[PDB]
């Protein structure tokens, strides 16, 4: 959300403080949940700036 | 002399309100002192303070 910081909020991917439009979350832990531990969603970690 | 970029970083915190200044600005001003009031509480009342 545009107002936070954090390895979700800037180190991956940012909202722009001018930001408008609709965010959508829903539970997906059916299909996501993968019994090889679906380790193929990765996300850089710690970027030096913002 | 407190890390507090990195005290930040530990992703335990799972209710991180920082109602007095943005978390990453900890680093650069000056504390004349502080309160380190530390307990444990109810999983529902984590917000009521």
């Amino acid at each position: 959300a545009p107002g936070q910081t954090g390895k979700i909020a800037d180190y991956n991917y940012k909202l722009p403080d001018d930001f408008t439009g609709c965010v959508i979350a829903w539970n997906s832990n059916n299909l996501d949940s993968k019994v090889g531990g679906n380790y193929n969603y990765l996300y850089r970690l710690f970027r030096k700036s913002n | 002399v407190a890390d507090y970029s990195v005290l930040y970083n530990s992703a335990s915190f799972s209710t991180f309100k920082c109602y007095g200044v943005s978390p990453t600005k900890l680093n650069d001003l000056c504390f004349t002192n502080v309160y380190a009031d530390s307990f444990v509480i109810r999983g529902d009342e984590v917000r009521q303070i």
